[PDB]
């Protein structure tokens, strides 16, 4: 679990080390920015199932070649499934706002995924599809505010360079 | 490791939900006082070389027989080898004060800790009452009641940091025990 | 080998024996440590390697780096291309065990004849000298076979900064007894894992999976076969002094032991509390003293006569210190250290009948008549 | 040296990873934090001359065996290399004031340190009564402010940490 | 544990070797070498509560700062630890006069001694001062013989060049 | 690893004695007779071939069924893991023999030997034979009455050295049992 | 080269220490057993034409079986190098007793010799039965003295249990 306390602490256990002036700015930081993307959290807590079902399409319109047979996602199973896979991110960039690091992306949702949809046929292009139609979709007054849709915007696209 | 937050998203994560808005009315008032989180790790680590100095040797006075011969804190790699080991749990006691969460002091201090102690031949119940000692030191340091040292914070209350240390303190001698 | 990895996971940890590069002509650790009472490491240092040191050298690779087992004369001819190289110079220590590690020697004992479970566990051992950290560090090791197999999971080891800053270039590897652990549980593993100067690996099962998940615990007779053997002791052991008797009359005279110290453990708590009752019965009248001009007529400055109290006087100090102080709570502490040596003297008797029930057991699952 | 953004790009170094919004979100706490401590950077550096003088006869009103012959401080040449070594300490405080953590000390004052006084019988009791002198002289309203006074003095006490 | 034993048996089994005859010549010097350093061993249990205390007088007589208050010679308890100290080293000397090498001393009374006197505020060159009167008072025959003061003397400055 | 010397310092270790009169006289009879046992320990390692050949034949000799197929020493290189097996534990009577004490012994020959023998499936029994022929050669060699090979040596008996290493055998055999 | 220096010395270079008591108590007993061994050393180099045509015999008589037609001792000039081997033999066995230890006969005499004479089909018990015979042909009184004839006979059955 990457955050910045759990990196500081990380830091000074592995060369033997109380906790100097050096890790006790860093958490500083921590209570600066918590006002931010605590504020996008929230946002995103409430309004997760509209996101969703809004983003989940962009990828089927623009890639309509899943709902051919022999494809991905053929019958109504596997299409709430992808639709349950978007959930999934999405919950996890939720964690991530509330941590302050990229910590609950990593291991939970980043580890291990380009070997799942690499042998399970799934092509990672139609993931991307719905992180970044999601990412220019917001306006940056109307939604949230200015900085605290940076903090959203910056675990997205995190998602996006982890993908491919 | 886990830290507060970490905690929070754990619990969470086993029901599947999103972390909502009436469970961010804590997480709020935890950052509110993040503050006197950092001032109070401060008064540890600042004091942490005479922590275990008068913890070890305070152990010593309730206990003559370490420094009879065969004894535990006998001769001079041994003296030195316990106070190596009581600076490695106020190390990691306050970084679970700093980072919240008793997590980093459950698996990477107190894992395995009694039966380490039996196979060397430490006495246990000796070390439960050197970091007792500390445990009242530390709650004297965050509250600032130290008769020898004060050091100057603004106003205000810091109870429920002093037992929450505390609270680290018993869980090292409960797993030594 | 210029990737050797694709995870992004959250780091373990190291050790801290490692090279500093900031303060390096320090100590550090093992200088209190049972790094003692090892025999010292060997590094190359002469360009020569004379022949009773090529001998010498080579006995510690088959103990450290090899399995303790026994290489035959026509095992060490298949290290005979690498033995033209090690001796001139060509390739160094590092690369001389990685040789060894590579050979059709190291993969018919510890790769075929053992399981896979089994092969992870001992490269802990055999390269780096310690244990798996935790469950973390070792299913890393489960991905980098998964990727490139045996020569990309062997030389994960021998590319890696800690090797460097231990081993370095010219050391052979080694059990390493350091004084601070990344986890406290990875010591008791080390001693599981090389436990004993003459025991093998052959034929041994899988030890360190369930103790990596906080399923079995590690026994501490088991601890005590790894750890190095020091001269003196507050109770020596009876590991060859007991007798040989059937598995029921060990059995009982554990849980007698066993019995004992329960009882002596709620002897040494009633010790405590009335330590604790002593110092509250003068607590009113010592912090009346506390601020009392409490002045003496000589001790203190050279210029007064004393007498035998300009220091003390010729055999009055004790055995120990603490011993010539009067006092209720000194003379409490005094039973505390005589009632907790009979507690100690029979928690490390429990021990060593505890190792004789599992050196008997082992007899019974191995295919015998008892 | 050691700082805020000396470990985390250490950190993100070993891992092989760009840096993320938790390593931006740390250095957010040095620039909070440096109002405070760098305020009391040029209240030593304007003052340091005045407050070595000072330390530096707390250490001989002390230890006055010292002056000893066949003792430390015996001429006035071995008196003047303690005052000399007062004002390097003093002055990598101000280093440690000025980056950000104890990074300046670490390599330049503290590593190596204990080794060289125990070889030319050094007592390190006189280096640790200079140092505590100058902690207890700070007043935290007249010489600094409160703010400044509590990263000036965490600086001094990680220095008798490590050399006593 | 080193002795001339113990060096020439870990000597030969590291290489896999039988005691050969390097290995018995030097066991010929233990015998030739033994009667100069027990009589020392001797010397030292017949008259050992009056050379520990002449000597643990003179660190009190030389530095009478220890006997402040905070200091390191305060109550009557600090003080009967500092001729038990000397006590316990003359003990360790004669522990080496007895197995022929360093070993008692080397695991016993050196191996972390500087870490101990560092932490618990001890002045080393006040324990070298006693050590350092016991070696300058030995009369080389009045006392001993002549080859036995240079086996006292021997493991006696063993134990100054390591203490500092 | 201790000897004869460091055994009288680490039993006045535990009472803090120094060294008196009593047991230096017992030590200054060790360095007396030291003549003694460095021409006793010059007897074993020039014959220490020919012993452990003499050894695990006669083993065999006795024990037919060892050779047969399902036996401990069947093929030529278990054989030879028998073979090393007898001049390992000679080799370190060797250095006990020499050293004036069962500390080389016990820390490192007899440290896991036992649970190895478990382990591999030695015979248990067969091990105390081979033990006791090598124990029934030693004393042939430090009394000179071995049949073959007279060495010569100077005038005086050694009846107690001839003791001294017959109990270290039994230390062997009592261990793996 | 193990000789009794270059075992303290190569011990105390593995463990970083200066030569101590119990470094120098070794090379004590070198000069105790040298008035012995270089005794027998030049009384060997002077003998040395007739022991190893007293040592080539032997094994033509114990083993005659060589000189058949189409196995090993065939002709004269073979034979004229096997008194070459076994004068090399002594002549290492005079270099032990300068040397004071097995360094030259385990270095230039025993390493390789098991592959040599394997490969080259020279049986070791030829060799042992020239070298026995040199064993039981010292007469204790006549030849050197008493003790000198202990550490000649030391080397040659050292040698005698490396071949076989
Ligand atoms: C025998 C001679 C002996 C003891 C008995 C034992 C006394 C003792 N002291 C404590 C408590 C403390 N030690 C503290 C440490 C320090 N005080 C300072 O101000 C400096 C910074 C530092 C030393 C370098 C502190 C703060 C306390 C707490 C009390 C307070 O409010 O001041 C205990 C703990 C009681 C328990 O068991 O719970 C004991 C027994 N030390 C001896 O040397
Ligand atoms: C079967 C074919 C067979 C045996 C059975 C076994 C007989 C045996 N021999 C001994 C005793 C010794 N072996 C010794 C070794 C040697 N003797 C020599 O003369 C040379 C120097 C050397 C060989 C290189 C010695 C010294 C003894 C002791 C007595 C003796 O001198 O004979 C035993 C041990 C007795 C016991 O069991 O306690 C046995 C069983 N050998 C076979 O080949
Ligand atoms: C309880 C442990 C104490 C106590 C604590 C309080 N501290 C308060 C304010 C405070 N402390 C600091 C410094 C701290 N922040 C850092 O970044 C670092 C190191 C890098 C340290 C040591 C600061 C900056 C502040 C001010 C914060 C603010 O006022 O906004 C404080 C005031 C209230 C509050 O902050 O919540 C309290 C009560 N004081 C006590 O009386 C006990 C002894
Ligand atoms: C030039 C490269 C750009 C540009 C940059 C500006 N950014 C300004 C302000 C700004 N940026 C952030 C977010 C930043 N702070 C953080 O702590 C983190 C991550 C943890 C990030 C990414 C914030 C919060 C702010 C506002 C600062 C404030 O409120 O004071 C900025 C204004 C400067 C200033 O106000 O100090 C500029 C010019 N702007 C541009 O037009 C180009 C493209
Ligand atoms: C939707 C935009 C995709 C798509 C998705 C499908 N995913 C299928 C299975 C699947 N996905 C995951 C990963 C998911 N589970 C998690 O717990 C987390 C993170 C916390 C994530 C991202 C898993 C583990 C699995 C297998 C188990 C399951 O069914 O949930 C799937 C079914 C595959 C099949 O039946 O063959 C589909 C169809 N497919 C699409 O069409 C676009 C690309
Ligand atoms: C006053 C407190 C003492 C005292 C001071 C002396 N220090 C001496 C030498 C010394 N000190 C250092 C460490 C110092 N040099 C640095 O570069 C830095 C950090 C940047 C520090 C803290 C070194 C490397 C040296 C040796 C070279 C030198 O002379 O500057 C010293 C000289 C030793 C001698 O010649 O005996 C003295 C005298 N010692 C005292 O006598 C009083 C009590
Ligand atoms: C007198 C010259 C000093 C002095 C002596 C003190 N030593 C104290 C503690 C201490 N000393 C040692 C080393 C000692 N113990 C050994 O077993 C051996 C070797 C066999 C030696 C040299 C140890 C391990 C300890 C701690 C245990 C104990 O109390 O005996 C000590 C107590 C520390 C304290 O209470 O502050 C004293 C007083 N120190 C002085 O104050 C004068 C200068
Ligand atoms: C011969 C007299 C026995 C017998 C022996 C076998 N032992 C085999 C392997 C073996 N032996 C040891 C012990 C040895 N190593 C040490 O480090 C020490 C003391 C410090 C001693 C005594 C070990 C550790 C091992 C295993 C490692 C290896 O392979 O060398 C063995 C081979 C077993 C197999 O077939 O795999 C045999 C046959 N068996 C007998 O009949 C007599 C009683
Ligand atoms: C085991 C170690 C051991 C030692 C190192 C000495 C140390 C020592 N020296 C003296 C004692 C003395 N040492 C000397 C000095 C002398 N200088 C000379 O030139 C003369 C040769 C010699 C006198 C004969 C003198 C004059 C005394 C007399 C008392 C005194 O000075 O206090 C005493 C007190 C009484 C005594 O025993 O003599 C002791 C304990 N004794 C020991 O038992
Ligand atoms: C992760 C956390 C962590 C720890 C808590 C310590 C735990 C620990 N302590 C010791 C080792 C030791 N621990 C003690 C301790 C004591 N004897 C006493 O009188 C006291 C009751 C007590 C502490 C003051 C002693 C005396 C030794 C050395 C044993 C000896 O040589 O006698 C060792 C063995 C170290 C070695 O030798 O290699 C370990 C693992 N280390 C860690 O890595
Ligand atoms: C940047 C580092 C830095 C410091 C830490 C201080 C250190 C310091 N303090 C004082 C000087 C002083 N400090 C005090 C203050 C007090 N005395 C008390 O007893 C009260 C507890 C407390 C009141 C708040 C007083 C009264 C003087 C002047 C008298 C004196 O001590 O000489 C002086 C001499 C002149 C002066 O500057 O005032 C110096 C150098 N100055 C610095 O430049
Ligand atoms: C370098 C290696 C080395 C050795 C091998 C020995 C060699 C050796 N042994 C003895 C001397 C002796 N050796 C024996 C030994 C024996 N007599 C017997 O009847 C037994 C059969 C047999 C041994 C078991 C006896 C009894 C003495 C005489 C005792 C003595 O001189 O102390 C002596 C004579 C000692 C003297 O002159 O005082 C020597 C040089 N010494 C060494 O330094
Ligand atoms: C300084 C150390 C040193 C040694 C220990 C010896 C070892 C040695 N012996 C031989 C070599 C030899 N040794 C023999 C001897 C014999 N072969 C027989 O046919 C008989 C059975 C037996 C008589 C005893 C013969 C004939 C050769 C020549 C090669 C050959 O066997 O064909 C060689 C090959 C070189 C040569 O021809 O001399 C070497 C290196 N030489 C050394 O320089
Ligand atoms: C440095 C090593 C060295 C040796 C090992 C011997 C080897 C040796 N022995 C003899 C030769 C001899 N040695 C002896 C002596 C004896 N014969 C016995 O059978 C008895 C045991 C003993 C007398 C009690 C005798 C009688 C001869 C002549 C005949 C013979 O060989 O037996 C000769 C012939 C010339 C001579 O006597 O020196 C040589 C070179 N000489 C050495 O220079």
């Amino acid at each position: 679990m990457k955050s910045v306390i759990t990196t500081v602490v990380s830091a000074a256990d592995a060369a033997g080390r109380f906790p100097s002036n050096s890790d006790l700015e860093s958490i500083q930081g921590n209570i600066q920015r918590s006002a931010a993307r605590l504020e996008a959290a929230e946002k995103l807590a409430g309004n997760h199932e509209a996101v969703v079902k809004e983003a989940g399409d962009a990828c089927f319109a623009k890639y309509a070649y899943l709902k051919n047979p022999g494809e991905a996602g053929e019958n109504q199973e596997k299409i709430n499934k992808c639709y349950r896979d978007v959930d999934h991110y999405m919950r996890l960039v939720n964690y991530c706002l509330v941590v302050g690091g990229t910590g609950p992306l990593d291991e939970w949702g980043i580890a291990g995924a380009r070997e799942v949809y690499r042998t399970l046929n799934l092509p990672t292009s139609a993931y991307v599809a719905s992180i970044a139609y999601t990412r220019d979709r917001l306006c940056v007054p109307r939604d949230m505010s200015a900085q605290a849709g940076v903090e959203f915007s910056a675990y997205l696209d995190y998602l996006i360079n982890a993908l491919s | 490791m886990l830290d507060a937050f970490s905690r929070v998203v754990v619990n969470s994560d086993a029901k599947a939900a999103y972390v909502g808005g009436s469970d961010l009315q804590a997480l709020k008032s935890f950052i509110a006082d993040g503050n006197k989180r950092l001032d109070a790790v401060n008064s540890i680590v600042s004091n942490a070389s005479c922590m275990v100095s008068d913890a070890v040797s305070g152990m010593i006075c309730e206990n003559p027989g370490l420094i009879s011969p065969g004894g535990n804190c006998y001769t001079n790699r041994r003296m030195a080898a316990c106070l190596r080991d009581g600076e490695i749990i106020l190390r990691y006691v306050s970084y679970a004060l700093l980072a919240g969460d008793a997590s980093v002091l459950e698996d990477r201090c107190l894992n395995g800790l009694k039966e380490t102690y039996i196979a060397l031949g430490v006495p246990t119940n000796s070390s439960i009452r050197a970091v007792s000692i500390m445990k009242a030191q530390a709650v004297a340091f965050i509250t600032n009641t130290a008769t020898e040292r004060k050091m100057s914070f603004a106003a205000g209350d810091c109870t429920s940091l002093a037992s929450e240390v505390a609270s680290y303190f018993d869980r090292v001698g409960a797993a030594i025990s | 080998v210029p990737f050797s990895t694709a995870v992004r996971f959250e780091s373990p940890s190291g050790g801290l024996d490692r090279y500093s590069r900031v303060d390096p002509a320090a100590p550090g650790p093992n200088v209190i440590t049972r790094f003692l009472f090892k025999d010292r490491p060997v590094r190359r240092s002469d360009p020569s390697l004379s022949e009773v040191d090529r001998e010498a050298t080579m006995r510690t690779v088959y103990r450290n780096v090899m399995g303790n087992a026994y290489v035959m004369e026509e095992e060490r001819a298949e290290l005979a291309t690498l033995e033209s190289q090690f001796l001139v110079g060509a390739i160094s220590t590092r690369d001389f065990v990685r040789g060894v590690a590579k050979s059709a020697t190291y993969k018919k004992r510890f790769f075929e004849s053992v399981s896979q479970f089994r092969f992870i566990e001992l490269n802990f051992k055999h390269f780096m000298g310690r244990a798996p950290l935790d469950m973390a560090e070792m299913s890393k090791h489960y991905e980098i076979f998964a990727a490139g197999g045996y020569d990309a999971e062997v030389d994960s080891y021998f590319d890696s900064e800690e090797y460097l800053d231990v081993f370095g270039l010219d050391t052979v590897p080694y059990m390493r007894f350091r004084g601070t652990y990344a986890p406290n549980s990875t010591f008791n593993l080390q001693c599981r894992l090389q436990g004993g100067w003459a025991r093998s690996d052959k034929k041994l099962p899988m030890m360190s999976m369930l103790p990596l998940n906080n399923k079995a615990a590690i026994m501490p007779h088991q601890i005590v076969d790894g750890l190095p053997v020091i001269p003196n002791s507050e109770h020596p052991s009876q590991k060859y002094n007991v007798p040989k008797v059937s598995r029921e009359k060990l059995q009982r005279e554990l849980l007698i032991a066993q019995g004992k110290a329960n009882a002596l453990q709620i002897e040494l708590d009633a010790a405590y509390t009335s330590l604790a009752s002593s110092r509250a019965f003068l607590a009113p009248f010592a912090a009346m003293a506390a601020d009392m001009d409490i002045r003496p007529l000589y001790g203190k400055n050279p210029q007064v006569f004393a007498g035998q109290f300009l220091g003390v006087g010729a055999g009055q100090w004790g055995k120990t210190g603490a011993d010539t102080v009067r006092g209720r709570s000194r003379r409490v502490a005094a039973d505390i250290g005589v009632k907790e040596f009979q507690l100690e003297r029979v928690k490390q008797l429990v021990v060593d009948l505890q190792r004789a029930l599992a050196l008997e057991d082992a007899e019974a699952d191995a295919p015998a008549t008892s």
